[PDB]
C-alpha cells in the first residue's frame, strides 16, 4: 500500500488511524474519502495522496511534509515507510511493529510509545522521546532510533524503552522516569535534569548539573549486558561501550538512581 | 535373568526414581577461579532433599562464549519437592552464597514453564537503591535484571529464572567389588561418565554415595534406615544380597533436568563401570529400587543395554 | 593522628566481634584428596549465622601423623548462635555430608567444657546394627566411638563432641582499593595470612565478602541491608565513607575458637595486605564496627600495629 503525495499541505494533517490494518479493510474509493484535516474546510486522504492499496500490513508514504502528525500513531500490527519528512508525535502510542522515516521529524516524535521501532533516519526535533503536555509518561517501552542529532528535553520523563541516538540537544533526559539513551556523540548542557532513573551516555557532554555527582570508572556488567543489545541491534553505538567509562549518579534534586556515562579521556 | 554386560554381572532390576522440581541458574565472574568458588559454595550442604534443603549440582563450566554476560561462568542446578520449597532453597543459597561471592552476577540457566522470582526479591537487600533495567539479548527476546549495589560493585541478578517441568531425581546404580580402594576407582570412573551428560549432575559427595538410603525401618516411625542388605558387616546372614566374593558397596545417584538425561546418565556409568570393572575386581552391578509403586520412573538395566 | 602502616592508610577504629559457640571436628579419609572432598561439601552454605544454618570453614589439613585415625584427615571448625543451634547444624552436616561421603570416619577435633551429641544421634541411623566401642586415646583418655554399618563398610563416629567457651566470630577488617582486578589480589593474599593461624577461619566465599552486611535499614523493618557508604555506586553524595580514588571495597570476616586468634588473624592479614597493597593501589584499609554496643569483642587496629 502506497500513498503518493500529490503536493504541498496547505494546513496540519493529523494521520492517526491510516494504519495499514485500518487501511486494509476499508476500500479503495471509500478509503480516499477519510478525512485528515485539521481545519474546518478539512482535507481527505485522497486530496492529499494519490492512494494504492492492496491487503497488505506494510505502508509507504511517498514523500513528506513537516505537516504530517500523528504519522503512525497507535500502530499496532505491519510497517509504515515515510520517504519524507514527517510532523510532530512520530508513532504517538505505538503499540508494535516498524515506523521509518527517510528524512526528519517534528517535536515530540514517540510520545507513549510501547513496543515496536521508530527510526527516523534525518534529525529529529525538540521532545524527541519526550512527553507531551500532561503527559504521564514521553517514550514507554518502544526502541527510539534517531540516526541524525535531536533536539532539547530528549527523553524528557521517558518511562522505558530505549534510545539510540546520533546526537542530542541541550536537558537531554529531563525529568527521566525510567530507560536507556545512548547519544554517540555530542550532548548538550544540563543533561538530566530532574532524572529519577535511567542510563544516559553519550561521547561528548556539554556542562554538567551540580547535583550530578562522578563515581568514577566501574567495570559494570550491566555495561557488558547493554553492549551486547546494541551490538545484536546493529548499534553504531555500540563501540561506544567499549571502552573504559566516567560514571555519574542521576540528579541529585530528585531520588538520585540515574546515572550517566562519558568516556574517560 | 542374569545379564552379562562386558564380562561382568549385571543383576535384571530397575532403578526407582521419582518427579521432582529442577532449576538451572548461570552464575559467571571476571575469572573462570571465583566463578567455580561461587558455584562450589552454593552446592554444598545439598546432598539430599529430604534433610538437606535441596540437591545441588554443578552440570558445566561455561567459557565466554557460552555465557550471557561475556564473562567466564558456570551452570548449576538445583532440585527440590515443591516449586515452593525450590524457591525458598535457591533464594536462600543465591542471596547467600552467590550475592556474597565478589565480582559475581546470576543469570537464568534453563528455560521451563513456571517462573521463580530471584532478582526480584535479593534486590531488597539494595535497601532501595537497587534498580532494575530491561534488555534484549542475544537471541532478541526481553530480559530484566536488576542491579544491587554492593562494596565490590553491582551484583547483576536477572529478576525470574525459570523451572523446568518433568526434572527426574533418584535414578541410581550401585556396584558391588571385593574391595575399598579399587572399587572407589570403579565408581569415581563411573562419575565422571555421568557428570557428562548435559542437565544432569550427582549430588553426593564426588558423586557417590556409600550410606545406603532404604525406605522404612526396624523400630517405630523410621523413614529411613541403613540397608542391611547390602551392608557388608552385615554378612552371612539370612537378609544379605550380596555373595561372599563381595565385600565394599557404592551407590551412585544422578538428578537431571530431563528423564532421558537420568537414563542416559545411568547408561554411560553402567557401561563405563563395567568396561574397566574385571581389572579393580568389579563382582556386580544393580540399580535401587523401593518396591514399584513409590517412584513413576522406573529405569530398567535391561534397557540400558545398547551401547552409547 | 590516624595510623599508616607500611605507606597505607588505616583507618583509626575497631572491629566489632561477637561471642558465639564452637566447635571443632577432625574427618579422616584414606586418601587426603577424599578427606577434602568430605570436608568442602560439610563448609558449604555456612557463611552466615544468622541466614545459613551456621558458620563453617577448613582449618587445616592434616597428615596421617596429626589425626587419631592414622589416615590423612582435614580439621574443620563450626560456630553458630546458640550451643543447641551448633548441636542441629553439626548433626544435619555430618549426617548427609560426612556419613555419606565413602570412607570417612569423624572425631572430635577441639577440647571444650560443653558436651555435644554426635556419634551418639547418628548411631540410630543403623537400624540395631551399630555398636559403641570404649577405647583409650594415644594420650591416654577412654574414647566412645559408635560403629553405624553402610554399604561401603562401617562409618566410625565419636559419641560426643567437645563446643569451646569464647569462640569469637565477626572480627572484620575490609580493604579500599583502586580496582576490582588487583584489590581482589590484595584481599586474596590476605586471608591466605589469615587462614593460616590455628582455630581460625573465614567462611565467606574464598574469604572474601562483597556485600556489606550493615545493620538496619532505611524502611519497614529490615535486619541486614547495604552499606550504602562503602558502595561506589552510591559516591560523591552524602553518607559516602571512601575517597575518590577508592572505586572497590571488599570485606575479610574471621571466625575463630580463642579470641586471641581473631586478632592474630587480624594482624597477619592486616600485615600481608598492606606490604603488598602499594603495589595493587590498595587506598587503605579499615574495620566494620556496629557502634560498641551491640558486640563483646573490639578489635582496634591500633593494637594490631605489631609485626608478626
Ligand atoms: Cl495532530
Ligand atoms: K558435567
Ligand atoms: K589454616
Amino acid at each position: 500500500s502506497t500513498l503518493r503525495l500529490r503536493g504541498d499541505l496547505p494546513e496540519r494533517v493529523d494521520l492517526l488511524n491510516i494504519t495499514p490494518l485500518a487501511l486494509s479493510g476499508l476500500s479503495e474509493t471509500e478509503a480516499g474519502k477519510l478525512a485528515i484535516g485539521t481545519s474546518r474546510r478539512g482535507l481527505t486522504l485522497g486530496d492529499v495522496f494519490e492512494i494504492r492499496l492492496d491487503g497488505s500490513d506494510s505502508l509507504v508514504i511517498e514523500g513528506g511534509s513537516a505537516r504530517l502528525d500523528r504519522v503512525g500513531a497507535a500502530l499496532s500490527q505491519g510497517s509504515i515507510r515515510v520517504e519524507g519528512d514527517v510532523g510532530q508525535r512520530l508513532g504517538e502510542g505505538m503499540a508494535a511493529g516498524t515506523l521509518t522515516v527517510t528524512g526528519s521529524a517534528g517535536p515530540y516524535a514517540g510520545t507513549g510509545a510501547t513496543g515496536g521501532t521508530i527510526t527516523i533516519e534525518g534529525d529529529a526535533g525538540d521532545h524527541a522521546g519526550g512527553a507531551v503536555y500532561a503527559a504521564k509518561a514521553g517514550l514507554d517501552g518502544a526502541t527510539l532510533v534517531i540516526k541524525g542529532a535531536a533536539g532539547d528535553h530528549l527523553g524528557d520523563r521517558m518511562r522505558r524503552g530505549m534510545i539510540l541516538a546520533g546526537s542530542a540537544g541541550a536537558f537531554a533526559a529531563s525529568r527521566m522516569i525510567a530507560g536507556t539513551i545512548v547519544v554517540s556523540g555530542a550532548l548538550g548542557d544540563h543533561p538530566g535534569y530532574g532524572m529519577r532513573r535511567g542510563t544516559l551516555i553519550a561521547g561528548s557532554h556539554g556542562t554538567l548539573l551540580p547535583t550530578f555527582v562522578e563515581t568514577g570508572t566501574p567495570d559494570l556488567v550491566f555495561v557488558r549486558l547493554l553492549a551486547q543489545s546494541l551490538k545484536h541491534l546493529g548499534a553504531a553505538q555500540a563501540n561506544l561501550l567499549s571502552g573504559t567509562l566516567r560514571r555519574y549518579s542521576g540528579d541529585l534534586a530528585t531520588l538520585g538512581k540515574g546515572e550517566l556515562f562519558v568516556p574517560a579521556h | 535373568s542374569d545379564f552379562t554386560l562386558n564380562g561382568i554381572k549385571v543383576e535384571d532390576t530397575f532403578a526407582e526414581a521419582f518427579d521432582v522440581a529442577g532449576t538451572a541458574i548461570i552464575v559467571t565472574n571476571d575469572t573462570p577461579k571465583w566463578a567455580m568458588i561461587a558455584a562450589t559454595v552454593m552446592t554444598g550442604f545439598a546432598t539430599s532433599v529430604i534433610g538437606c534443603g535441596a540437591e545441588a549440582g554443578i552440570d558445566a563450566e561455561l567459557s565466554p562464549d557460552e555465557t550471557p554476560d561475556g564473562r567466564p561462568g558456570v551452570r548449576i542446578l538445583l532440585f527440590g519437592f515443591e516449586p515452593n520449597g525450590l524457591k525458598d532453597q535457591l533464594l536462600k543459597r543465591v542471596g547467600q552464597c552467590i550475592l556474597t561471592c565478589p565480582g559475581t552476577a546470576c543469570f537464568a540457566g534453563v528455560e521451563g514453564p513456571t517462573k521463580i522470582k530471584l532478582g526480584g526479591a535479593i534486590r531488597y537487600f539494595g535497601d532501595g537503591f537497587a534498580v532494575a533495567k530491561r534488555l534484549p539479548d542475544h537471541e532478541g527476546k526481553m530480559r530484566r535484571y536488576w542491579r544491587i549495589p554492593v562494596m565490590d560493585g553491582e551484583f547483576l541478578c536477572e529478576d525470574s529464572v525459570r523451572a523446568v517441568d518433568g526434572a527426574v531425581g533418584g535414578g541410581n546404580l550401585l556396584f558391588l567389588g571385593r574391595k575399598h580402594a579399587d572399587t572407589l576407582i570403579v565408581a569415581e570412573i563411573a562419575v565422571e561418565a555421568a557428570k557428562a551428560i548435559p542437565g544432569a549432575i550427582l549430588p553426593f559427595p564426588g558423586g557417590i554415595v556409600r550410606s545406603g538410603s532404604k525406605v522404612g525401618g526396624r523400630t517405630k516411625g523410621m523413614m529411613a534406615s541403613t540397608n542391611d542388605a547390602y551392608c557388608p558387616t552385615l554378612k552371612g546372614r539370612a537378609g544379605s544380597a550380596l555373595p561372599p566374593e563381595c565385600g565394599v558397596v557404592l551407590e551412585i545417584v544422578i538428578d537431571a533436568l530431563t528423564s532421558a538425561a537420568v537414563a542416559e546418565s545411568m547408561r554411560a556409568a553402567l557401561h563405563a563401570a563395567t568396561e574397566i570393572g574385571a581389572q579393580h575386581g568389579l563382582v556386580a552391578v544393580t540399580a535401587g529400587n523401593y518396591g514399584g509403586n513409590l517412584g513413576r520412573h522406573h529405569y530398567h538395566l535391561r534397557d540400558l543395554l545398547e551401547k552409547p
